[PDB]
């Protein structure tokens, strides 16, 4: 077994409806803060 | 530290060290590594009968001072 | 089954073989949970 | 009824990003196929390395959607634009606004900034466009007389420098200094929304759910009537090989080479995890700059990657 | 001692559960809502 | 714009741009698909995404659906990540209101009442989930705490009563 | 029974649930919660260390709990390389995870079973707000007038779980 | 003491003479005309 | 044979800082005596119940005065519009019997 | 026609051409710039394409059903509950 | 309970939470036999409480 | 209790109304709530109570899940498509008749 209610998915992965080869990212935050240039 | 343990973290009582040298004690890395085949130094799988025995001086105030220099060891010196 | 059960005591473990002994599936709930194609 | 087409390899979907929390509405590329730029209805700006894939910058300027951006390459520069009534510029080596140029009264929806004289022109849902000083925050012009949302711009060097589509249905070539009408083209039926200019052919599409079609400058004179992917339209956008994208509402993305006008790919992209199919769509679209690699924001919160299909031969793929 | 006892470990398999690394495009079940209705309700 | 007009800016500028997109491409209702029509069953929609109950109109034309669906989401996404927002300033502390204070409240709770639906129906649909071992292990082993410590259970109050 | 409603109360840190019960019900349940109470103390159902309790105010109860600890057996030593470790937590979440059934067998085992099934099925009710409803059917309503007596019990259940019945 | 409308006018007038000492507040001498 | 400091902790001290924000953002409309009538009880909810942890937590005794003069600027917006000066603090503490306002006060100190 | 009749008659017109118009028109944009600073048009013909009238398919296939508001005026039980419920009577 | 969670790098001390209000020295100092004293006390208390009636 | 007037225009009244002002509903007849009245049109007026006797497989479910559920008659009611009133009392009636 049984799925208690925070542990259950019910919406199908990413690599099980993109593929082997799709690489998928995720990002939730920044590799920079704000003062450091990028130019 | 100089004596301090690495899975107990604490003083340790015999020297039995894996072979790399981040030393630790037979008697304490026992039920760690019999339980699970690795161990806290390395992920790595690791077996048991490569940590050989090792023995500190005891000096005379006790610590555990270099055999043949009787330099006293501190939580800095080289080991 | 009993497995994350430490120490099965008797009345627990005697419960637990007369319910394994006795239930086979309901109908009720299992018609509760055909499309047209 | 015309020459055999050419051959284009097709194009293969390899890298997903999942990165914003509302719509993409647009994304552009930065000089150097270094990294590129997104602006979302999540009111994020959005900066990302093009080769790792990873988000290297955020930056919260806006109040609502940033309905269009654009990065300078005289400059770094990176100016905005959103339904919030407002655009604006920011430096890129501080990361900060540095002007915000008033004046628009309703949603900007496009803009883009000429090649060479330094100023910006913005399109905006109030029925109008104008002509922005870069600096000064001053407008030349106010480029007038579509009768409803002027739906996009694109501006040149040559003549004329100003293309505005709308959902007017009509199209308007303008003369950028007296800043006046001078041509119309009112072919279409439905609403106009994607214009675009080929590199080296002095040459320009127009897009609509009737279906595209294509011009011959400075004129306007109509050529050859593009149709197959019915569907409402949102970017197309033109490669040095004469590979021509067109980037629907409704997902379905289709390919065409520029010459012969042949659709020869239509890719019909899965969405998410979590979002509805209904919540398919493709919102813009940009090649890099070296032209090996293909950006689409879809209208999921995803950013899907295309590359060139290197398997791809002849007999593998057969032009018919 | 603990002798008597009745749970013996129940941590033993549950390895972190990478639904913290999944990202659903859905709000109304994606985890920075979930946890933040963690935090916000008593 | 200023945090007056947001909402009912936002709101202008979502109407409208239903408006162009779907009433101009799905006509062939020419004249007038009943735009005005349409746009009421948009403000439909809505409502029933804020109250929790299935708004399913059968008889509309599956494209027009898929828009209304699309749009919808959007806004609803809008109206939640507003709350977060609103949500964190508050604790923080960084300002006051009484409208905005008041319209938060009301926001979270709509958005809880809507979890916790979901929580119980999937209860419902996916079993108690204490299996039937732990079950019987907790009840068995309080019985043998009570009677370990000889404790009278309690019987229901009698009328007359003393006290 | 009839439906509850609910609303929010907000201390701007964390809201926290308020609800409210039809009058009539109110008071039975105001009357059962006292006799509950009543008769559990008398008969020494709730073991002492179950502790929001009647005879000390909560810094009394703190004072009590320094001074405990210090009464320890050689407590302070740390010759021989004892080690002393004070841990404290939540249940992270009780209220909403007590099983409705179980709990009646629960309830079974202590009340008369028409008490218990009263509680039990008052448990289980429609909650209102302004146009959303459902059916309370898994967690447990804090607002009625014996949720302390339930959460409590409860409680108790689980303490003998952590502690294991010998100690 | 005391064993549409307005505001507490009653603390207003009872503490007067202290809260119009025209040291504190600082600025006009508007006075009634009448 | 031991010591035990106490000290107030950090919710706790937040949730009072809540009660008075809250104090000012709802109450636009009330006198100033159901103002005061707030402050005193919020304090004494505090005070009575902490009792010695307060004095010896510094941050405290911070947010206390800055709270409480707050609430003063408050009311003295209350009259006028245009911010006086000095302003006689007598009207405030004096007891409810000679119509003052008979806060309680806890900030004088240093 | 419709093929690739005259490619250069495509082609775009030379670099040095916009780089002389390019100073005029930013010359003339200046002029305009700086003096500001110190019944439309006739309806062109609409090139249009001709309709091709609605069938009663479609005539009826984007038919709306109208308002009918809720508002607007003006279940499946899992079985394991049997094994849980059977165990506690045992 | 190292057995059951072999922490290889020595990040226990990051994930620790010490009060952050007193002195330095008024704080939990982080001696490593403590910090795993620490969390294999804890670890033992969840690991009596089915995740399923409540948790810690 | 209610009598068959108020009844009835209870039943224009929804029909007219929708559902969900039940204020103006309430203010209608004199002693009677609003909460009551959305309670009543719940529980016995609105068309989809069924009203009719109980199958022998309605009762089989009935005892089956009464068995399962113990008092939980709001959880259960919907599941055999009657309300807690219906459910319950006929409950009662099974258990005399049989005992």
């Amino acid at each position: 077994e049984v799925v208690l209610h925070e542990d259950k998915k019910y919406y199908p992965t990413a690599e099980e409806v993109y593929g082997p080869e799709v690489e998928t990212i995720v990002q939730e935050e920044d590799t920079q803060p704000l003062t450091e240039p990028i130019i | 530290p100089f004596d301090h343990c690495s899975l107990s973290l604490q003083p340790f009582v015999y020297p039995v060290c894996t072979p790399d040298g981040i030393v630790f004690d037979l008697l304490n890395i026992v039920p760690w590594l019999k339980k699970y085949g690795t161990n806290p130094s390395n992920g790595e799988k690791l077996d048991g009968r490569s940590l050989i025995k090792l023995n500190f001086s005891k000096n005379s105030e006790g610590k555990y001072h270099c055999p043949v220099l009787f330099t006293v060891f501190t939580n800095n010196t080289h080991i | 089954p009993s497995y994350y059960l430490k120490n099965t005591n008797a009345e627990t473990r005697e419960t637990l073989q007369e319910l394994y002994k006795e239930f086979k599936g309901d109908e009720i709930l299992a018609a509760t949970m055909e499309k047209k194609k | 009824t015309m020459p055999k087409p050419q051959w284009h390899p097709p194009w293969k979907l390899y890298r997903v990003i999942s990165g914003h929390l509302g719509w993409v509405r647009c994304i552009a590329v930065e000089p150097g196929n270094q990294w590129f730029v997104t602006g979302s209805a999540d009111r994020t700006i959005k900066i990302w390395d093009l080769a790792s894939g990873k988000l290297k910058l955020s930056l919260t300027g806006h109040i609502s959607t940033v309905r269009g951006v654009i990065v300078s390459t005289r400059s770094p520069y990176l100016f905005s634009c959103g339904e919030d009534k407002q655009v604006k510029c920011w430096d890129l080596e501080y990361n900060k606004v540095i002007r915000h140029y008033h004046g628009h009264l309703s949603a900007v929806y496009g803009l883009d900034l000429h090649p060479t004289i330094d100023v910006l022109v913005t399109c905006s849902r109030d029925s109008t466009a104008r002509i922005w000083d870069v600096r000064t925050k001053a407008s030349v012009h106010t480029l007038s007389g579509h009768t409803n949302a002027v739906a996009t711009v694109r501006c040149q060097a040559a003549e004329p420098q100003i293309i505005t589509g709308s959902h007017d249905t009509t199209i308007r070539l303008w003369d950028l200094v007296a800043g006046k009408t001078r041509v119309t083209l009112t072919n279409h039926k439905k609403s106009v929304r994607a214009v675009v200019l080929h590199p080296r052919h002095y040459t320009f599409a127009s897009g609509s759910p009737d279906n595209i079609k294509q011009w011959k400058f400075p004129d306007g004179s109509f050529i050859q009537n593009l149709s197959g992917h019915n569907a409402i339209i949102n970017t197309l956008t033109v490669n040095s090989d004469g590979v021509l994208v067109s980037g629907a509402d409704n997902g379905t993305m289709h390919l065409w080479d520029w010459r012969t006008g042949y659709n020869f790919q239509r890719v019909h992209a899965a969405v998410q995890p979590g979002s509805l199919d209904s919540e398919s769509g493709i919102f813009a679209c940009a090649f890099d700059q070296s032209e090996s690699r293909l950006l689409t924001a879809e209208a999921d919160k995803t950013i899907k990657v295309y590359r060139e299909d290197d398997t791809a031969t002849e007999e593998t793929h057969p032009v018919s | 001692w603990d002798d008597d006892v009745v749970f013996k470990n129940c941590a033993k398999g549950v390895d972190d559960q990478k639904k913290d690394k999944r990202f659903v495009n859905d709000t109304l079940r994606s985890e920075f809502h979930k946890k933040f209705m963690e935090k916000y309700i008593k | 714009v200023t945090k007056q007009r947001v909402e009912s800016h936002f709101d202008l500028e979502l109407r409208a741009a239903v408006m162009h997109d779907i009433l101009d491409m799905m006509p062939e209702g020419i004249k007038q698909n009943k735009a005005r029509t349409i746009l009421q069953h948009l403000s439909e929609a809505w409502r029933c995404w804020k109250a929790n109950i299935p708004w399913k109109v059968p008889g509309l034309p599956t494209p027009i659906e898929n828009m209304i669906l699309r749009y919808v989401k959007a806004k609803a996404d809008w109206w939640t990540n507003t709350a977060h927002y609103n949500r964190e300033r508050i604790r923080r502390g960084a300002t006051v209101d009484k409208t905005v204070c008041k319209k938060n409240l009301g926001r979270l709770t709509r958005l809880y009442l809507k979890a916790e639906q979901e929580r119980q129906h999937n209860y419902l649909k996916d079993g108690p989930y204490i299996t039937a071992e732990e079950a019987v292990a907790v009840y068995t082993t309080t019985v043998h705490w009570l009677e370990s410590r000889r404790f009278s259970p309690i019987p229901f109050p009698p009328l007359s009563y003393k006290h | 029974f009839k439906e509850v409603g609910i609303e929010f109360m907000d201390l701007y840190s964390h809201l926290v649930p308020v609800y409210d019960v039809e009058p009539l019900e109110k008071i039975t349940d105001a009357y059962l919660d006292q006799y509950l109470w009543y008769e559990a103390d008398k008969r020494r159902l709730f073991p002492p260390w179950i502790k929001p309790a009647d005879t000390e105010p909560p810094p009394l109860l703190v004072y009590k709990w320094c001074q405990g600890i210090n009464n320890l057996q050689d407590v302070w030593e740390t010759s021989e390389g004892e080690c002393n470790v004070m841990l404290e937590s939540r249940f992270e979440k009780m209220y909403e995870k007590i099983d409705l059934t179980l709990l009646n067998r629960l309830l079974r085992l202590i009340v008369d079973h028409n008490i218990a099934d009263y509680m039990t099925a008052k448990n289980n009710v429609v909650i209102n707000y302004k146009d959303m409803n459902h059916t309370n059917s898994y967690g447990i309503i804090r607002g009625l007038q014996f949720a302390s007596f339930i959460v409590q019990y409860y409680g108790l259940v689980m303490d003998l779980l952590v502690l294991g019945l010998h100690r | 003491w005391e064993k549409n409308q307005i505001p507490n006018r009653r603390f207003t007038l009872w503490w007067s003479p202290t809260i119009n000492r025209a040291n504190v507040y600082v600025g006009f001498q508007v006075q009634l005309d009448l | 044979t031991a010591q035990c400091f106490l000290r107030v902790d950090d919710e706790s001290m937040q949730r009072f800082h809540n009660r008075v924000r809250q104090i000012l953002m709802a109450s636009g409309s009330t006198t100033f005596t159901k103002i005061v009538n707030k402050w005193n009880t919020a304090l004494i909810g505090l005070m009575t119940y902490f009792r010695e942890a307060v004095v010896n937590t510094q941050e405290l005794l911070d947010l206390l005065v800055k709270c409480e003069n707050k609430i003063q600027t408050r009311i003295k917006i209350g009259l006028n519009s245009k911010m006086p000066s000095r302003f006689p603090p007598v009207v405030f503490y004096t007891p409810k019997e000679l119509g003052g306002l008979g806060m309680l006060s806890m900030g004088h100190v240093l | 026609e419709v093929m690739n009749a005259d490619d250069p008659d495509l082609q775009r017109p030379d670099e040095e051409a916009i780089k002389e118009i390019t100073e005029k028109t930013r010359v003339a944009l200046e002029k305009s710039v700086s003096q500001k600073v110190a019944p439309p048009s006739p309806p062109a013909p609409v090139m249009h394409s001709p309709s091709r009238k609605m069938t009663v398919k479609e005539q009826q296939e984007w038919k709306i059903p109208p308002c009918i508001s809720n508002w607007k005026n003006a279940v499946h039980i899992n079985e394991n509950f049997a094994k849980l419920a059977e165990a506690l009577y045992i | 309970y190292l057995t059951e969670h072999p922490d290889p790098n020595n990040e226990n001390i990051v994930g620790y939470n010490n009060k952050k209000c007193w002195p330095r020295d008024a704080r939990m100092r982080l001696m490593k036999h403590d910090v795993n004293l620490g969390r294999a006390v804890f670890w033992d208390i969840k690991n009596r409480l089915p995740r399923s009636v409540t948790t810690v | 209790v209610w009598r068959n007037t108020e009844d009835e225009i209870l039943k224009a009244a929804v029909m007219k109304y929708g559902k969900n002002q039940w204020s103006r509903i309430a203010s209608l007849l004199h002693r009677k709530s609003a909460k009551q009245c959305k309670a009543r049109w719940y529980e016995w007026l609105d068309p989809s109570i069924k009203k009719t006797e109980w199958s022998r497989e309605e009762e089989e479910k009935l005892l089956h899940l009464a068995k399962l559920m113990p008092t939980q008659w709001r959880t259960i009611a919907p599941i055999i498509g009657r309300t807690a009133a219906q459910c319950l009392e006929h409950y009662e009636f099974l258990l005399d008749k049989a005992a």
